[PDB]
């Protein structure tokens, strides 16, 4: 149809081109390209094609239009044959059918838009006019004024035409109808005393304002009554329409989405043997060895298991060669823990959490919009749903584990195995945190410093490799004076952390420890040799998002602690739910905020990831949010 | 890509057709010397 | 290649169809030139004909 063979298109980044094409040369595939620079050794654009995709075009987006006005619009689907011809053919008498009932539905609802404003004045005027609309033969100017007009155009009548005139004006709301009558004679003067008063001659579109009131009322009550009755038919009609010929639509619509890409590749592999990718054409036979040997990587068109599945997409960029250092693949296992550590509470928040879960990789029908998400609606798409149903559950194992970091944040907020106070608080057990002594605080602030340390080692470790394995000197002297940079923050710090610990040590080596540092940042020289302050804030950074990621905690921690345990009344056993009535509102707005928190992850890795320290991504760059990957 | 083979290929083509454009021509130049003689 | 076997069977294919044209262009001329051999050789026969049957009757009939 394309060829005698047909088209398989794949793609991907620059660095598949070379493997995509040694697995497909294998697999049988004839009229092969990218290949060499002037490849034309095969078939090439020609009129009759680009007729062809005009054809194309055209059964594609009649389709769409004609579902547009219908309502409802089409999913993607695989290919249904039929004839080019035939779908032409096909697409024909439903868009016509519908496009006339389309016509329909708008002109009764204009006819009824402007009978039913428009009613009321004129039955009221046409009463008023009435014994001059069986035939002018005195002439008569209908308008509307309300109140403050309504001497003005008194005064102008009477100017002009004396008192030979019928002034007359009834209210009906919408103003009040006015006539003016004169004889056929007077008719210049009374017109021109109109013109003076602002006021004019109330008009209706067509033919109906010029034929007398009277004709004019009639036929609004007509048209007015017709219009509900008339819509519904048609309407009906329509929505069967939809019902049974939707499908057709669909099918053919899609058939030609397919049609119309694997046309275009055709052209761009024609002319100017393509850019990066692989194509070819394949018989029937080489279609299958094609989906079989592929080393994770391509996109196509044709024609445990929370770890495996992200791990199995960072896969593909492991196998790209582009470098000799390493990708973001091992960011799975630093990432996963802790994000799910992020979560932290008691009985009031964290224990809480797997309700929440529970919606996700479930629902409840008492959501307004959570109503059935297994087979998912939403305040978005169906189809984001299902295809989400992936993240759903890494988003309910997220509410499993940050349900069990409730307890083991609970472990240090209750018992008598080590605080001298009560086992389980008799109200609601949880009433005070206690983590506030110094070093009960200390030992939890030094824990989380603990897993940034490592996240300096696994960037700078890389980076260095970059410029070890490229032999970027470049890149080797700045992984290697970084870590020379360590050295100096351990010392100073020792000296505060045991405070007399070490500091003399180590701080004393000190001496000899910016030494470490120097050696090879004066060998790239640099004109940024500033720039090793902010490294020092890097390691700092660790530290401190680390720092934060305790501290926010116990920022949630604390508000159970007047949101769930008191905070009114001396003291009750009634204060239970006394405390409910506030404290339900205020916990949707803390939940929101844990979720910016998990954030702070990812910007933490992202300090590394986006920077260079052994990756591709380097303020942007090609290679693509990482977070969004690993996410499924 | 490896230039050279398809770059070439595509040439030997043409000098199949270009044959037969030559093989053509003197059949023509046959009937030209076949008309004159059976009428002189 | 198979690849370059489609593209020589498809020049193949039509050189055969501009040779058996060739062929066909020259052999209308090869057949007219018989044809219009006959109306000459024919043509003379009747005029050279009529010049023998008249000359011997008018001698006859002098």
């Amino acid at each position: 149809m394309i060829a005698p063979m047909e088209k398989l298109v794949l793609a991907g980044p620059k660095g598949r081109a070379k493997e995509l094409l040694q697995s497909l040369q294998q697999a049988g595939v004839v009229h092969l390209e990218t290949l060499r620079p002037e490849a034309l050794s095969a078939y090439q654009l020609s009129p009759e094609e680009r007729a062809e995709l005009r054809r194309w075009e055209a059964v594609s987006a009649g389709a769409e239009h004609t579902l547009s006005l219908l309502g409802l619009e089409a999913e993607p689907a695989r290919p249904f044959p039929e004839g080019l011809e035939a779908a032409e053919k096909a697409l024909s008498p439903i868009q016509a059918h519908a496009e006339g009932l389309t016509r329909q539905k708008q002109e009764l609802e204009e006819e009824l838009a402007l009978a039913q404003a428009y009613l009321e004045p004129l039955e009221r005027l046409a009463a008023l006019a009435h014994g001059l609309d069986k035939s002018p033969f005195l002439r008569v100017i209908p308008f509307l004024l309300t109140e403050k007009e309504l001497p003005l155009v008194e005064e102008a009548l009477r100017k002009a035409l004396e008192d030979r005139y019928l002034l007359a004006h009834e209210a009906y709301a919408g103003g009040v109808a006015a006539l003016v009558v004169v004889h056929r004679k007077e008719v210049d003067q009374a017109k021109a005393a109109l013109s003076r008063a602002g006021v004019a001659e109330l008009r209706l579109p067509g033919a109906l304002g010029e034929l007398p009131l009277s004709e004019a009322a009639r036929r609004l009550k007509e048209r007015a009554e017709a219009a509900p009755r008339e819509l519904s038919e048609v309407r009906q009609h329509l929505a069967k329409l939809a019902r049974e010929s939707a499908s057709t639509l669909q099918s053919l619509w899609t058939r030609a989405q397919d049609e119309v890409a694997r046309l275009k590749a055709l052209e761009e592999l024609a002319s100017g043997r393509f850019g990066f990718a692989l194509l070819g054409y394949v018989p029937v036979k080489a279609k299958p060895k094609v989906e079989e040997a592929l080393a994770r990587h391509k996109e196509s068109v044709v024609y445990n298991p929370p770890w495996a599945k992200p791990f199995e997409l960072l896969v593909s960029f492991l196998n790209t060669p582009k470098y000799g250092t390493f990708d973001p693949t091992p960011v799975v296992p630093v990432f996963f823990p802790f994000w799910f550590g992020m979560i932290v509470g008691d009985i009031g928040y964290a224990l809480l959490f797997y309700l929440v879960g529970r919606w996700l990789s479930g629902y409840v029908k008492r959501n307004e919009p959570l109503v059935i998400d297994l087979f998912a609606l939403k305040l978005k798409p169906q189809v984001i749903g299902k295809l989400v149903h992936i993240l759903n559950w890494m988003v309910f194992w997220t509410v499993v584990w940050g349900v069990i970091y409730g307890e083991f944040f609970g472990t240090f907020l209750e018992h008598l195995g080590v605080f001298g106070t009560p086992e389980h608080p008799g109200l609601i057990p949880i009433l005070i945190h206690r983590i506030d002594t110094a070093k009960t605080a200390n030992l939890l602030i030094l824990l989380s410093v603990a897993f940034g340390v490592v996240l300096v080692f696994f960037g700078l470790a890389l980076r260095a490799y970059l410029g070890l394995k490229h032999r970027h000197m470049a890149h080797f002297w700045e992984g290697v004076g970084y870590l020379g940079g360590l050295v100096g923050v351990l010392a100073l710090a020792a000296s505060y952390l045991g405070n007399l610990q070490a500091g003399w040590l180590q701080g004393l080596m000190y001496l000899g420890f910016g030494v470490f540092l120097l050696a090879v940042l004066m060998s790239r020289i640099w004109l940024m040799i500033p720039e090793i302050f902010t490294q020092a804030g890097h390691i700092l950074s660790h530290i401190r998002i680390y720092a934060v990621g305790a501290a926010g905690g116990i920022l949630a921690g604390l508000l159970t602690d007047v949101g769930f345990a008191l905070a009114e009344r001396l003291g009750l056993l009634g204060v239970l739910l006394g405390l409910l009535v506030a404290g339900v509102l205020h916990l949707l707005i803390l939940l929101l905020t844990t979720l910016g928190h998990m954030l702070q992850p990812i910007r933490l890795l992202w300090v590394e990831f986006f920077t260079k320290f052994g990756f591709y991504e380097e303020n942007g760059r090609p290679y693509r949010p990482f977070k969004s990957v690993r996410e499924a | 890509g490896l230039i050279k083979s398809l770059a070439e290929k595509e040439k030997q083509l043409l000098e199949r057709l270009e044959a037969a454009k030559k093989e053509a021509e003197e059949r023509v130049k046959r009937a030209e010397a076949e008309a004159k003689a059976l009428l002189e | 290649s198979k690849l370059e076997a489609i593209l020589s069977q498809e020049v193949e294919a039509e050189i055969q169809a501009l040779l058996q044209e060739a062929e066909a262009k020259a052999e209308a001329v090869k057949r007219e030139a018989e044809e219009k051999a006959k109306a000459l050789l024919q043509a003379r026969e009747r005029a050279l004909e009529a010049q023998y049957r008249a000359a011997l009757r008018r001698a006859e009939s002098a």
